[PDB]
């Protein structure tokens, strides 16, 4: 895979090549990919690959990145979500 | 015990391509 | 994602943000997802996002926590088991 | 090696809401 506008990648903290999840909200599909950087300010959200069966263009999606924490880093924890609009554009960052 | 936690996500984006045949 | 009272999580040893995998006994639908606390007592158990297209009001569920574990640890762990009532209340834990 | 072991559940509870369009 899924490119993502790279500006998107780096206000969630996402990596490049990082496992995301992608739970389609318009059809309610979910499966297990990787991020790939895409054009900084474009609002890239592509589905590449054999995901395209099951994510089609104008979905709306929700991409979720796992971690692995050690038990006080994990109860520390403020995860951030990444708001924003039809076309990709920013339009908050919350944490925790 | 290490655990698996939610870290980040991009909540409610819009795909906006698809392309099956990618290559890369 | 899904909101759960935090008394079961806390009864339960899950973190808030911790990933868990939900298995519909209603319907058979197994997903994965992340928990978020819920009100306190209110035996909320709020399914939000992607995931309503196959976890429904009324279904009853099993919310389940994976963790990574050093052999040693491994072999002497004892698994929490929330039971709850229909208004998710707890009747009981049991423990390995 | 590490194992990847079930350490906690809630058993038989009862979805009580459900928000497709939940924003968070």
């Amino acid at each position: 895979x899924v490119t993502v506008d790279q500006d998107l990648l780096d206000a969630a903290g996402i990596l490049p090549f990082e496992q995301v999840d992608i739970y389609d909200i318009t059809n309610g599909a979910r499966l297990t990919t990787y991020a790939l950087p895409g054009e900084r300010g474009s609002g890239v959200i592509g589905i590449n690959g054999a995901a395209a069966h099951l994510v089609k263009p104008g979905d709306l999606v929700i991409l979720v990145a796992y971690g692995v924490f050690d038990e006080e880093e994990a109860r520390n924890l403020k995860p951030t979500v990444v708001l924003v609009d039809e076309r990709n554009r920013i339009l908050e960052v919350r944490k925790g | 015990m290490k655990r698996v936690m939610f870290h980040a996500k991009i909540h409610r984006a819009t795909v906006t391509q698809a392309d099956l045949h990618y290559v890369g």
